[PDB]
């Protein structure tokens, strides 16, 4: 034999690890500035003969995204001016508005006293608060917040429009994508590729439908951390988008009430115009079929003859119950009742979902931190495109032909695991030794 | 499509004599011991694995889709209900005695 | 020092409804599912739901769907947390006694257990 | 073939791509980003300065291929040359050995001082 | 001398002190703070990779260093007579600043040839 | 396998074994903590520079063509190398190090223009 050892450095070797990625991106929350610039063309070398096995519940990325979104909103949250004199006592009547029956009180005309640049001074102010914003102490009123948390307004010139932002691997470390189709979440990958920065993640907070994400390559992918657990939310990947049109048509004036020296609090004056309903339209013709593709999806798992069942939320908090999203700066909440309302059997009209606007909003499912994002003028509409569901089972005595999926909860991390499911993250360990004849 | 199936439906033993539950499961299975109606307790966490504080005198082992539940040194303490359990199903469990 | 205490029992007539409480103290109630289970005398357990602590989601047996209600309240600073089971429509086969139990991990063991609240019907 | 390029290629193929691997080893709070990054980048500093001092200690300083006289083990991997620079990649080889390589890093270490010892007594008479 | 003083002088003269610019390359609680241990960790990068260049193209711990590579006259259709004794490094720099990857890429694989080469030779 | 610093009471025939024991802790590893390792690591590039300036770069036992002055130190080899140890010795060439510093710099600096001059006849 005769062999010896020879130090090789530089082998292409890598194990698991975590890491502290940096964000690339081509004013906003999520910071553009902060961020580097991008390579202005990204390079994916395909790794031919190697199988990696991938795994989407137990990847680092999405915790640390999760991290990083949350320290991006606070350090946003952080200049901005403190709305404590806000909680005071609000005398609260009905905006003129004839006498709509139910939805009358979802905008109320609330006056109050409030602080002035000189402290030994007070105003009589008014302004339109939405019926969640507040609640009763006949016409007392007080923000929903005043026993729970304080409130911080956000910066007007703030934007919380989500931008692409790249997660970039620092040196020593790689990125490896799955670009194998039709790979669930888990499990061995044979079309891998190493990339230096992910694609384009846009930060999108949203509950029961995930908005403007990846649109899959060749089928509707359903994945599971396990199908027959019901507490493990499922996330549902479209092959093809569902546009959806919300929009709220108050015109919703803007005035500016000194709070103190130097501080403003921004707050609805008057809605110009006829008081409207906030809402979303999803197209028929397409959201039927999309649940086929999905009911055909999950009969793989769960059986052939099963009875596939959509039903809306059971309940919980606002966020969860109704479709919650921010549409150009105003939080909207839609019932989406309409929307997972089916029964699948083995075998230009429009979904419109009623949404209500909310100020008061209590994010990354905190408590004891709140922000009150100011009105905007003028109408706001929006065009997002539906590219997955999270949803979860019924469970219980599932022997029977049914199974009814209701729409799941936002943890928001199920957000980014959508996105990230593909990536994982390596440590490359140069040293390597092996046995060749050579000697010193 | 979860299935299970318990072997005695009433058993008796001598303090002293090791006994052996059958349960018969696919998926992540956990035993529990019920005494006289009262609040349940876990004895065993997955197929094997016992939680904290728990005697000695109960263990598990996996093979296959069965589960064993070795009990050796059986005590005036041990004579309970006991049961398995996956995910939302649980089967109504055995009864020792003396 | 995890601690689950529950409601004294109680009895009312068919249809109307009841309200068990689950105090749950000593622990981080948000990061673990709480359960409910239902026993009929001289019977086995059955399922009745689990609601995450985080969002307040229930979610429930199409057996039970449309009558069981799972709600949870938070005090000040989170230690405490009542979670509350409602059955709507009662019957006479709903004469149960009920647990409510924490799920810990993916294994679903269930650590602890609360007392018990016999509902009699 | 790029960073990585010659993962899925056997040993021999892949030791011809040595250098691809090492420029990509060192390409690369006021804000969210800051001090994690700055000690992201401390860290991989620091671990390509240990596995330099490592080369170094090993008398295989400014080599990416260097030769030793430590003698291969037969109970570290029976199999032969031809079976390992033909049939298996890097990441195999190394799932093979990942228990032995403490062992052979220690003798590689014991071999080169005592080299570098030989070699100031044979320069010394 | 003195650091960076031959910048003037001769690329010959130039070459017996490189020692001075080679040793000055290495040498929020408070605004200053942050901000130098960044501009350290900046130069500690800076000089590894400077470093770590040298050493793939076998010139490791020297500061001259012959390699294997030929001048190819595509570079630079000059003559070495006058080069040594009537230029200096920054117009020499500002020539041949567009053809330095490839340079480099060449030097790589040329070390990456003579180190497979000499452990063939040391196998027999 | 005596130790990190282990050998440090020994003699220095005893001591020249460990070299690579206290070589190797040089590089075991808030803002404070940050600047502490930026520390470590330039100063660890720091005496990798003087090795490498001096040719003795990857070489814990390096030999160099500078003559030893007698005035530094009058003793001879034998109660250099088996009667003291490295403390007692770097505090009897405290005052002279920096001369023996660029002694060797300006040794090696002739040494590679020598081979220059040698290498490109
Ligand atoms: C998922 O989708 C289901 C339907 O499929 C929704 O369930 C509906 O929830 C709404 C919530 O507003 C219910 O509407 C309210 O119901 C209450 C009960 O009404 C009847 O109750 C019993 C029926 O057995 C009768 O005895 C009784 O006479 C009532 O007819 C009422 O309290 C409410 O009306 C009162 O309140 C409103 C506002 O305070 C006033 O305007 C009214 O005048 C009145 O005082 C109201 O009608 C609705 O009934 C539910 N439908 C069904 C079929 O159960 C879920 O909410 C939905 N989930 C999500 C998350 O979107
Ligand atoms: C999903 O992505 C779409 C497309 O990027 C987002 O829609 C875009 O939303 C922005 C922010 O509101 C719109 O800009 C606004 O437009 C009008 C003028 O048209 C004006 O009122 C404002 O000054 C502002 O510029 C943008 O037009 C709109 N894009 C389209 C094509 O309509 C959408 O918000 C995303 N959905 C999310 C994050 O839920
Ligand atoms: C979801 O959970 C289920 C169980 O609830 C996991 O099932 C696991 O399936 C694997 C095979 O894919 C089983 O391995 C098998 O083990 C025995 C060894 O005696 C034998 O039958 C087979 O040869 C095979 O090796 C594994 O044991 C089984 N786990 C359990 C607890 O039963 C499933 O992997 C989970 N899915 C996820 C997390 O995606
Ligand atoms: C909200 O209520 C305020 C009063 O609190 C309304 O302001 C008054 O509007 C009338 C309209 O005829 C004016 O004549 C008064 O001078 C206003 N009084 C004020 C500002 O103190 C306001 O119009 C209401 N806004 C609505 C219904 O959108
Ligand atoms: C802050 O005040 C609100 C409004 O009073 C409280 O919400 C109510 O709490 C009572 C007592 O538990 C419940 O019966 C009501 O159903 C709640 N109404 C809701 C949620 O709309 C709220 O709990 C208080 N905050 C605390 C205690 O942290
Ligand atoms: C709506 O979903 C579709 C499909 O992903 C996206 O439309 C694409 O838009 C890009 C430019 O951004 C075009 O180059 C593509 O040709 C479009 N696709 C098709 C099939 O026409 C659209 O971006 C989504 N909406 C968003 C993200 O708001
Ligand atoms: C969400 O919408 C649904 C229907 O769009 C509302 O629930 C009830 O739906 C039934 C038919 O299934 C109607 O007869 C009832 O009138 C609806 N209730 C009401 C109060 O209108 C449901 O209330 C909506 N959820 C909200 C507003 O939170
Ligand atoms: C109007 O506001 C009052 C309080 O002033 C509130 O109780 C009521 O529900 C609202 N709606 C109508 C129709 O009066
Ligand atoms: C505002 O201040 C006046 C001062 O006289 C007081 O009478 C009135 O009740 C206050 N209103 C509110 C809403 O606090
Ligand atoms: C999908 O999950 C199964 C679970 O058993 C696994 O075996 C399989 O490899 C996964 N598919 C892919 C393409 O990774
Ligand atoms: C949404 O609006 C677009 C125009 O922006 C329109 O073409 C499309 O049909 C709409 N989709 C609906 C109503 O589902
Ligand atoms: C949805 O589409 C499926 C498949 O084409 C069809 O069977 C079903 O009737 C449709 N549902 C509607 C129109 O409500
Ligand atoms: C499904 O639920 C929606 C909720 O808005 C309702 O309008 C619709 O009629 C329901 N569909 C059927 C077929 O009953
Ligand atoms: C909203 O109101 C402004 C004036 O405040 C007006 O110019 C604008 O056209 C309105 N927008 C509508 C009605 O969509
Ligand atoms: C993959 O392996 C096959 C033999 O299994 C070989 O022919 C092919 O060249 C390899 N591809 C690479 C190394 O890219
Ligand atoms: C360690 O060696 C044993 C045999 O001695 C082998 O079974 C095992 O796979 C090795 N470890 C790893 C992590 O490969
Ligand atoms: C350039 O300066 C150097 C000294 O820095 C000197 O030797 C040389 O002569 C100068 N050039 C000319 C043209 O005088
Ligand atoms: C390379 O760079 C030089 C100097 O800037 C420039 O003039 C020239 O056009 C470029 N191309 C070639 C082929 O030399
Ligand atoms: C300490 O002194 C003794 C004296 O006999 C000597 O043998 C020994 O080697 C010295 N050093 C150590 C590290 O024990
Ligand atoms: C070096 O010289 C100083 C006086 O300048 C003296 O105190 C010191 O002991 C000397 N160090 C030696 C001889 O090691």
């Amino acid at each position: 034999e005769n062999l010896w050892v020879t130090v090789y450095y530089g082998v292409p070797v890598w194990k698991d690890a975590e890491t502290t990625l940096f964000c690339a991106s081509d004013h906003n929350v999520w910071a553009t500035h902060a961020c580097v610039p991008t390579d202005p063309n990204p390079q994916e070398i395909h790794l031919e003969n190697v199988t990696e096995e991938f795994n989407m519940w137990k990847n680092n990325m999405v915790e640390q995204m999760h991290t990083d979104i949350i320290s991006l909103w606070d350090q946003s949250l952080k200049p901005c001016v403190k709305l404590t004199p806000l909680c005071v006592t609000l005398q609260c009547t009905n905006v003129t508005n004839n006498i709509t029956d139910d939805m009358r009180g979802e905008l109320k005309n609330c006056s109050f006293n409030m602080t002035t640049e000189l402290r030994d001074k007070k105003q009589k102010v008014y302004s339109l608060f939405y019926r969640l914003d507040v609640v009763q102490i006949n016409k007392e009123y007080r923000l929903i917040n005043c026993n729970t948390s304080a409130i911080t307004q956000a910066c007007p010139k703030v934007s919380f429009e989500p931008i692409p932002i790249h997660y970039c691997a620092p040196a020593g470390f790689a990125i490896l994508k799955c670009k194998d189709k039709k790979f669930n979440g888990t499990g061995p990958c044979p079309s891998v590729s190493t990339v230096q920065c992910t694609h384009g993640i846009k930060p999108v907070v949203s509950t029961q439908l995930l908005l403007n994400g990846s649109l899959a390559e060749e089928e509707v992918m359903i994945r599971s951390e396990n199908i027959t657990n019901n507490a493990k939310n499922i996330l549902v990947q479209f092959n093809t988008p569902v546009q959806i049109n919300c929009t709220r048509p108050n015109n919703n004036t803007r005035k500016s009430i000194r709070i103190g020296p130097g501080q403003a609090f921004y707050a609805t004056g008057d809605i110009i115009g006829d008081i409207r309903q906030a809402h979303c339209n999803v197209s028929k013709a397409t959201w039927n079929e999309t649940l086929g593709k999905v009911v055909k999806q999950l009969r793989k798992h769960f059986g052939n003859n099963t009875i596939i069942r959509f039903a809306n939320s059971s309940g919980g908090d606002l966020e969860v119950t109704t479709h919650s999203f921010n549409c150009g700066g105003e939080f909207f909440y839609c019932n989406t009742s309409g929307l997972f309302n089916s029964t699948w059997i083995s075998n230009n009209d429009s979904i419109t979902l009623p949404c209500r606007i909310k100020q008061i909003i209590n994010m990354w499912q905190r408590i004891g931190q709140a922000m009150y994002a100011p009105p905007i003028q003028g109408v706001i509409r929006c065009v997002s495109n539906i590219t997955g569901l999270i949803l979860t089972r019924d469970g219980g005595s599932t022997n029977s032909t049914t199974e009814t999926f209701r729409p799941g909860g936002g943890d928001m991390r199920d957000n980014w695991r959508s996105e990230l499911y593909k990536y994982k993250v390596v440590k490359i360990e140069p040293l390597g030794v092996a046995p060749t004849r050579c000697k010193r | 499509d979860i299935q299970m199936t318990q072997s005695p439906s009433s058993l008796s033993a001598s303090v002293g004599d090791t006994v052996t539950i059958t349960c018969q499961a696919n998926g992540y299975l956990n035993w529990y011991q019920q005494r006289r109606g009262k609040a349940p307790k876990l004895l065993i966490y997955d197929g094997s694995k016992l939680e904290r504080g728990v005697p000695s005198r109960f263990s598990g082992r996996r093979w296959g889709q069965e589960y064993n539940l070795t009990i050796n040194n059986l005590q005036p303490e041990d004579i309970a209900t006991y049961f398995c359990q996956v995910y939302e199903f649980v089967v109504p469990g055995t009864r020792l005695d003396l | 020092q995890v601690q689950l205490l529950q409601s004294g029992a109680a009895v009312t007539k068919p249809g109307a409804s009841v309200r068990v409480s689950c105090e749950a103290s000593g622990y981080n109630i948000r990061d673990y599912f709480i359960h409910w289970w239902r026993q009929a005398p001289g019977q086995g357990l059955q399922w009745v739901g689990w609601i995450n602590p985080k969002t307040g989601q229930p979610n429930n047996p199409r057996q039970f769907q449309g009558r069981v209600s799972l709600t949870r309240h938070a005090s000040w600073d989170f230690d405490t947390y009542s979670f509350y089971m409602d059955l709507k429509a009662l019957r006479s086969d709903d004469t149960a006694v009920y647990f409510c139990a924490r799920q810990r991990s993916d294994y679903w063991d269930f650590d602890v257990w609360g007392s018990g609240t016999q509902v009699t019907v | 073939l790029g960073f990585l390029g010659a993962a899925g290629s056997t040993m021999g193929a892949a030791s011809m791509t040595l250098t691809v691997q090492a420029r990509n080893l060192l390409s690369g709070p006021g804000t969210v980003w800051g001090i994690k990054q700055l000690q992201a980048r401390v860290l991989a500093v620091e671990r390509y300065l240990r596995d330099q001092q490592l080369l170094g200690i090993w008398g295989c300083s400014g080599k990416l291929i260097c030769c030793t006289n430590v003698p291969w083990n037969s109970s570290w991997s029976n199999r032969n040359l031809s079976e390992i620079w033909d049939n298996m990649t890097w990441l195999q080889w190394d799932k093979e050995i990942s228990n032995y390589t403490q062992i052979i890093y220690g003798l590689l270490e014991e071999s080169q001082n005592q080299q570098e010892k030989n070699e100031q007594d044979l320069l010394a008479l």
